[PDB]
């Protein structure tokens, strides 16, 4: 039995404003999962979901809604796991360290022979701290689904900042209907509104 | 970050009354966490005195209950400790400390410099 | 009188840099509850205020060196230091957060 | 005690032609580390190195030179670990699955205010199988050191291929001495010579 405690994505924190943290908690007595926060304030209505999957293992995850203002002042949220000798606990909180806003760069790949109806849009986001970064792709002023793009895990630059790449394949029908795509980065150091953007097109 | 600065300590006569203050900076005491008073007799052990939470709830150590009281001033972001009927047992260094909650049980994460109260 | 009383051992000890030190804390009543033990450990160097090293008996406060480790349960708790350092010459207190009023040990003084 | 068995980088296999595999093997009796291969051919002179690091742990890694031709025909190499009840064993071999050569794209970031002496060169390598891919950056026809660049871990595309990004910061002194940089990908499906390239410049 092992457990993990997630952080709120910058997208959930500053765009949706409805951030949440989820206690993963990956068998005779059902396992109880409760929440606590360092300030002593009450825990919101935490919704717990039990999943019977898959290879002879049980998954019980609890999602706890948190407040965006609370997370900024350094509120520590702790999750505890009890079974019918000792309990396991994970604690999540705002990352420490300096803040650095991201630089955002967008590029389009040239036409590749045989694949004329598809293109690849690449977004470089770099020199930001801390590493927590959300990426969304906008087309027609409407955000594209998340499954459409792929973002690499943050990695350290030669400086103290982190960088991330985002890759998005687009179809001809899309860029011909409107040849403009926006790669948006959500980071708490971005000012104002925690957003840095760049537009790209396919020629 | 949170910094606690005590004041109001000094020489005091028995049966008198003294008021100690803790000036908090970097965090508003009405926002959360517990705010406690813990005294130490020099050369001896440490004892918890009283606590006020961010909601105004007060909790006292029964060994001092009835003579002492803990107050809060949100506008000045300061909480106080009024002592009455001082005794030689009360001579001690008085720290204030911020309390972090862990499932209904508090630990003293940040402590002030402490101010000395001496009765004769 | 009805309080939980905390007794530490040893009261004082002399050590050298690099030594491994073990301090014990005994409680009148069990401070265990809900699968956790509400015993906290504090370090106090001379002339300064105590500092939190461990809470819940095993968890280390952020920024505390890894050499400090807590163990125990019920009425028996042990603060362990893997290797002693010059800045560790201080008094070490345990504190139970199970019942009001919160109480402290007498303190274990470590002299380098 | 846990152990890992590495694969030979495509760079070591097809460029250097001197590939090697290393048995990581991360305390009373010294641990013996021996090698074996499924074909029954003898194991080359395997150099073993013992490192006393760091937080009360011992590291003993053995590097085994392998032949580039052998790895292509599916030779399986196995590493076994013995302590003075049972032994641990890892086995490495050529990856299975279809082969797809990589597409390589190189881009340069525009000037960022305040950082006029530095630039960021980005290389996108995508649609390749299997995932094993090496990346090197060439400037002045001489390969730059590896610590100079950073390559993300392979990730799956919406198709069956993988993609990878490579990031390289360059200085003004470099591009002014010669404003041409080559991003080279080494992959066994690349034909011929297992290399796909693209050049980029800073304007
Ligand atoms: C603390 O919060 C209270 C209530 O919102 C407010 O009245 C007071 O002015 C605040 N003090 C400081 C120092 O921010």
């Amino acid at each position: 039995v092992s457990a993990y405690l997630s952080r709120p994505s910058p997208f959930d924190l500053f765009i949706r404003k409805s951030p949440t943290i989820t206690c993963l908690v990956v068998s005779k007595g059902t396992v109880n999962l409760t929440w606590s926060r360092a300030s002593g304030k009450p825990v919101n209505h935490s919704t717990r979901k039990e999943e019977k999957q898959r290879n002879g293992t049980l998954t019980v995850t609890s999602t706890l809604p948190v407040g965006t203002r609370d997370w900024i002042e350094g509120e520590t949220y702790q999750c505890r796991v009890t079974h019918p000798p000792r309990a396991l606990m994970r604690s999540t909180t705002k990352t420490s360290g300096p803040r650095a806003a991201p630089e955002v760069y967008a590029f389009a790949t040239p036409e590749w022979p045989g694949s004329r109806d598809k293109r690849t849009l690449a977004c470089l986001i770099q020199n930001f701290m801390p590493e927590d970064i959300s990426v969304q792709w906008l087309h027609n002023e409407v955000q594209l689904p998340d499954a459409r793009h792929s973002t690499t895990q943050p990695r350290k630059t030669k400086g103290s900042g982190f960088f991330v790449f985002s890759r998005l394949e687009v179809t001809r029908a899309e860029w011909e209907q409107k040849d403009e795509f926006i790669c948006r980065a959500v980071h708490e150091a971005a000012s104002p509104s925690q957003t840095v953007q760049r537009a790209v097109s396919v020629n | 970050e949170v910094q606690l600065v005590e004041s109001g300590g000094g020489l005091v006569q028995p049966d008198g009354s003294l008021r100690l203050s803790c000036a908090v900076s970097g965090y508003n005491i009405t926002s959360g966490y517990s705010w406690n008073w813990i005294r130490q007799t020099p050369g001896k052990g440490l004892e918890w005195v009283a606590s006020v939470t961010y909601d105004g709830s007060t909790n006292y150590n029964p060994s001092v209950k009835g003579r002492i009281t803990i107050s809060r001033d949100g506008s000045k972001n300061t909480f106080y400790l009024q002592m009455n009927s001082l005794r030689a047992e009360d001579t001690a260094v008085y720290y204030c400390a911020k309390g972090n909650n862990y499932f209904g049980h508090w630990h003293f994460a940040v402590w002030g410099q402490g101010t000395l109260v001496t009765v004769s | 009188g009805s309080d939980i009383q905390l007794t530490q051992s040893p009261s004082s000890l002399s050590a050298s840099v690099g030594d491994r030190v073990t301090i014990t804390c005994r409680a009148s009543k069990s401070v265990d509850s809900d699968g956790d033990s509400y015993m906290n450990w504090y370090q106090q160097k001379p002339g300064r205020a105590p500092k939190l090293l461990i809470y819940a008996a095993s968890y280390l406060e952020s920024g505390v060196p890894s050499r400090f480790s807590g163990s125990g349960s019920g009425t028996d708790f042990t603060l362990t230091i893997s290797s002693l350092q010059p800045e560790d010459f201080a008094t070490y207190y345990c504190q139970q957060s199970h019942e009001d009023p919160y109480t402290f040990g007498q303190g274990t003084k470590v002299e380098i």
